[PDB]
């Protein structure tokens, strides 16, 4: 039987292709439910689709055109706090305990220490949450220094 | 003092259409959207049926219309001009009855409160000892009560206790009777309860006086 | 053109964004070479 | 310390061929100095040993004193205090002429008048009393003064000590017949639970008490449902009579609820069950 | 032979290897004989048959019902799966989430016991009480004759603890809560705040029970006065809205710390039943605060000289004295309030 399955193989491989005709289009995934996904196409349409899976709400995917299927003591310090953390995290976690503003007048040469110790560079809340969304996170106005 | 719960009372004994808004629910952020909506509100009513609008809580939109000096504020008072002309203007209206509900009937425009328009200008007053009564009885009924207690004390005790701050009195006695394990709140229960809801402030710094 | 998706060593797979009507994705075909083609400007989309 | 436990057997001794009050005295210095130096060890061994001492003695109108003084002393440590009322409870259940084991008792509560490290002690304590009182040929005020305990704003140990604590409350409500509370309470509980390993006694004993406060109040259905739990239970199904005595009683109050789609319902389920022994009785 | 044996199990592989591929082929097929439909928005139940559907980003058309629907669900507003070519309703689709309302309710990590809240045992009476029993137990209520409660306010100094209070409810219960930054409503243009809370009530009415727990309603529970600026007229504006919109097995809970500022109309037995005033911890409940935040001599010794304030300030000393015994830990008490003042 294993011939026939080849076979069943190959079938569903040109089915992939016939199906794949490559210009499709790009739309968001926009929601997503189960009892599926409710695209938004490029073309300022919303479509909900039954059958397509871990798909971000809000991904950009492909779809088909059709069918629309898918200081030293300071330098010491910051050491300290950013790096040994993360490297021995066990290490503070042993007795069961678990933002870091930097000060200095300007050009201190605060965003200096932080490229220097370098990962995200971010220059309200919406801002705060997607950078330590996307690992050290410098934010000017998961490693939190702030 | 129970304004609301009569409008409620319409649509459980009203045979006309009902639409109830809230005053805040006109305003819109895009422009002119305010006006869209209570003329797409009035002219619904007009064309449905005999129609009760209630628009609760007026004092959202209709304030006084000062010179407003600015974007918003002028939104406002376009949304406020909308409603004067939509209920009484050029084209006059027909079984379009209208209930608009407010706490504070000072601030409202001179010219929404025009016979005419507002030809009523009910008062709801804080409950008198008569009503303070009749509310003890609507409210203590469907609720098994002691032999011991005496409503008539605080009937009489005078107070600013509103229908509102009524009810949770007899709301609280029954939970703490709960509590204290008994379906028959005693004379103890409610003094608590009372005093619960009367909740006097104190330590008014004693020199005003 | 928006993107050619790494180009995915062959089959390229470019991304386009066809002005105030939709954005594609394409293979071209029929040029010289997939990566002298294009990067990231105008280009000529076959109509079907 | 050292010299402190080894001063405090000749105050012992010397108690034990009697010394009315000047071993309490030098007693009660000595826990001052170690209460002024915050030894809460030393106040705690030093309690101990002092109602230890009066209850070796005849204490009879002095132990209570002792303990009620020491107590309302200066501000004692609150480990101390619940070391003591722990020492004075477990030499007061082992006591005799209840009569007058009533005083210790008293005087327990009344130092235990309510605080927040005496809470458990206070519970076990008051339901000690309350078992007391209703032996003593009457339980009319036993079930009253049983029916304090806040054991949901307690919270004992694990969910057996309050949960046996509320089991008692219905025990006493229902032989003083005041099914009104003993009803609350049991909405109160939560049946779920009983799903346990050792919750057996437990489980029987309370679905007990809810179908004699059913079977005053006159329904039949929820009677039904409750000998339908008592029987899944394992242990009711560990013997012929004890298994076949609340089958029958099952299938007596299906047949006594009024005749409903629950009733048919039931009764098809305990008819498919297949295990009524088929006595030639209650089957047919 | 076991050779034999041996070439069974790896046909019996081969054969599970091509059973996951019949999965995928199942998938493929799916894939090929579906296709997506239209999202659109019900706006009139016209004739039994008939339904005004507005597709959203486009007209609106009058569609046809297929048979396995049910018309009493399908209600003006509901969204709806049109088909593509037909366009009939396939099927129903529940209300749209507003991306503030899915970030509000749907990311909420609750998981604190009662025994995480050392001391305010009362005010965890009251609460509790109001919240749950009328959800679990209603029964109770109906026997009495009392209406259910609604909300409560939960006023308190700036940390004695009201978030984690919420919190404990909301785990016990194991309901949808709902929490606002009430400071997150005020918006800048001109009723956006008004609509935020009208959906917020909406998702509440929707999935029930739910408790809706909105912190530092000093904002946004403003008394009205009569002519502030444009700003403090919509933040009336929207405190007006929250008022009349604040049914139906959605408990509430408030929290702030003044009750000055607080509406009158706002304050009202009918919209916050219960008034709880958490206070800062007292010694006798501050040690407990300790002894349950350890993750007893040392714990009254500390306790002697605690500067209980802000709740969390215990949770610091626990803190700090992890970070550095009896007198690790009285020394970090120390530094705490010297740092505190
Ligand atoms: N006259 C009354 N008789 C009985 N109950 C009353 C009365 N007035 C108020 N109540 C109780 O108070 C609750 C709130 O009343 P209602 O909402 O009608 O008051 P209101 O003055 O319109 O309030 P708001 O200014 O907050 O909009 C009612 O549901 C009822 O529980
Ligand atoms: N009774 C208490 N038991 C345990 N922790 C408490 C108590 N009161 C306050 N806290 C701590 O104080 C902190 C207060 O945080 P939060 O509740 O978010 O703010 P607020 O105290 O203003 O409500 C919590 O992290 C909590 O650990």
């Amino acid at each position: 039987e294993l011939q026939a399955m080849k076979d069943k193989i190959k079938e569903n491989s040109e089915k992939i292709k016939v199906n794949k005709t490559l210009p499709y289009l790009v739309s968001n995934v926009i929601e997503l439910l189960d009892v599926c996904a409710v695209i938004k196409t490029s073309t300022r349409q919303t479509y909900f689709l039954p059958v397509i899976e871990k798909l971000k709400p809000g991904d950009l995917v492909g779809v088909n055109k059709d069918s629309y299927l898918i200081l030293d003591k300071q330098i010491q310090e910051l050491v300290e706090a950013i790096v040994l953390p993360m490297n021995h995290k066990e290490k503070f976690e042993n007795l069961g305990i678990q933002g870091v503003l930097m000060y200095g007048p300007p050009g201190t040469g605060k965003t200096l220490l932080a490229r220097a110790c370098a990962f995200l560079k971010l220059a309200g809340a919406k801002l705060v949450r997607d950078a330590f969304a996307l690992s050290i996170i410098f934010i000017d106005e998961v490693k939190v220094i702030a | 003092c129970g304004k609301t719960m009569l409008a409620k009372a319409v649509a459980h004994h009203t045979t006309a259409a009902f639409i109830r808004v809230v005053g805040s629910e006109f305003v819109q952020k895009y422009l002119g959207e305010g006006p869209r909506m209570v003329r797409d509100v009035f002219r619904l009513a007009k064309e449905n049926a005999p129609a009760i609008i209630f628009i609760d809580e007026i004092d959202a939109i209709a304030t006084k219309r000062f010179d407003a000096q600015t974007g918003a504020d002028r939104e406002v008072q376009r949304i406020l001009l909308e409603l004067l002309n939509q209920m009484d203007g050029f084209d006059q209206n027909v079984n379009v009855k209208v209930i608009m509900a407010t706490n504070r009937a000072d601030t409202l425009d001179p010219a929404l409160l025009r016979p005419g328009r507002l030809d009523r200008k009910i008062e709801f007053p804080l409950p008198d000892r008569r009503q303070k009564r009749l509310i003890f009885s609507t409210i203590t009924s469907k609720m098994n009560l002691s032999e011991e207690v005496d409503l008539e004390d605080y009937v009489a005790r005078p107070d600013k206790i509103s229908g509102a701050d009524i009810n949770s009195i007899c709301q609280e006695s029954g939970m703490l009777a709960v509590r204290e394990n008994r379906y028959i709140v005693l004379a103890k229960d409610f003094e608590k309860a009372y005093k619960t809801v009367i909740k006097k402030d104190e330590q008014e710094h004693e020199f005003y006086k | 053109c928006t993107k050619i998706i790494n180009a995915d060593s062959e089959d390229p797979k470019y991304i386009i964004n066809v002005k105030q009507f939709a954005k594609f994705v394409v293979d071209l075909s029929d040029q010289v070479a997939p990566t002298d083609i294009e990067e990231g400007m105008r280009v000529g989309v076959d109509r079907n | 310390s050292a010299t402190v436990d080894q001063r405090l057997p000749e105050c012992a001794k010397l108690a034990k061929e009697g010394r009315l009050q000047e071993v309490i005295e030098t007693l009660l210095s000595l826990e001052k100095q170690t209460r002024t130096a915050s030894d809460m060890v030393s106040t705690s061994r030093i309690l101990v040993a002092v109602v230890k001492m009066c209850y070796e003695a005849k204490e009879w109108d002095l132990l209570n004193e002792n303990i009620m003084l020491l107590s309302k002393r200066r501000s004692q440590l609150k480990q101390a205090v619940a070391k003591m009322v722990q020492q004075c409870c477990t030499y007061v259940e082992e006591i005799t002429d209840l009569p007058i084991k009533l005083r210790l008792i008293d005087t327990l509560r009344m130092v235990t008048e309510g605080k927040i490290y005496v809470e458990i002690e206070r519970a076990r304590l008051t339901k000690t009393l309350a078992t007391i009182k209703e032996q003593n040929g009457d339980v009319k005020e036993a079930a009253s003064i049983l029916q304090e305990l806040q054991v949901e704003t307690y919270g004992s140990m694990e969910k057996k000590e309050r949960v046996e604590f509320i089991l008692e409350q219905m025990r006493l409500c229902l032989a003083v017949k005041d099914y009104i509370r003993t009803q609350i309470i049991s909405k109160k509980i939560n049946t779920k639970f009983f799903q346990e390993e050792n919750t057996e006694k437990l489980k029987l004993k309370y679905y007990n008490l809810m179908i004699q406060l059913d079977q005053h109040e006159g329904s039949y259905l929820s009677i039904c449902k409750h000998y339908r739990a008592i029987y899944d239970t394992p242990c009711i199904q560990a013997e012929s009579e004890k298994w076949q005595q609340a089958l029958k009683s099952v299938v007596l109050y299906v047949i006594l609820a009024p005749f409903d789609n629950e009733q048919s319902d039931l009764v098809h389920r305990i008819s498919g069950d297949k295990k009524l022994e088929e006595i030639p009785k209650y089957k047919d | 032979h076991k050779e034999i044996d041996g070439r069974l199990k790896e046909l019996r592989e081969q054969l599970k290897e091509l059973t996951k591929q019949y999965e995928k082929s199942e998938n493929d097929l799916k894939a090929l004989q579906s296709v997506g439909q239209i999202v659109g928005e019900v706006l009139k139940q016209l004739t039994e048959e008939k339904f005004i559907v507005k597709a959203t980003n486009g007209p609106r058309y009058v569609v046809g019902c297929r048979r396995q629907l049910d018309k009493s669900k399908l209600k003006p507003g509901t969204r709806v799966a049109l088909d593509m070519t037909t366009l009939t309703i396939m099927r129903y689709l529940p209300r749209e989430v507003d991306p503030l309302v899915y970030n509000m309710s749907h990311e909420d990590p609750g998981n604190v016991s009662y025994s995480e809240i050392g001391g305010l045992s009362e005010q965890i009476r009251e609460l509790r009480e109001v919240i749950e029993l009328p959800l679990t137990n209603p029964e109770l209520f109906q026997r009495v004759g009392i209406i259910p409660p609604k909300g409560c306010l939960l006023y308190g100094p700036p940390g004695t603890g009201k978030t984690l209070l919420a919190r404990a409810v909301a785990s016990q219960l194991d309901c949808n809560f709902l929490k606002v930054v009430s400071s997150s409503i005020v918006d800048k243009y001109i009723g956006e705040s008004a609509r935020l809370i009208r959906e917020m009530f909406n998702y509440a009415r929707d999935h029930q029970p739910c408790i809706i727990f909105m912190d530092e309603i000093d904002a946004i529970g403003g008394r009205r006065f009569s002519e502030g600026t444009s700003a403090d007229r919509e933040i009336q504006r929207t405190l007006m809205e929250l008022l009349n919109q604040m049914l139906h097995r959605v408990k509430m809970i408030m929290a702030t710390n003044r009750p000055d500022t607080l509406d009158p109309a706002l304050l009202r037995p009918g919209r916050l039943d219960r008034k709880i005033h958490i206070d800062l911890p007292n010694e006798q409940a501050r040690l407990d605060i300790l002894k349950i935040h350890a993750g007893e001599i040392d714990y009254e010794a500390i306790v002697k000289l605690s500067d209980g304030f802000n709740g969390a300030d215990l949770r610091n000393v626990c803190t700090e004295a992890g970070m550095f015994v009896q007198e690790d830990f009285m020394k970090a008490v120390r530094k705490v309030a010297d740092s505190k003042k």
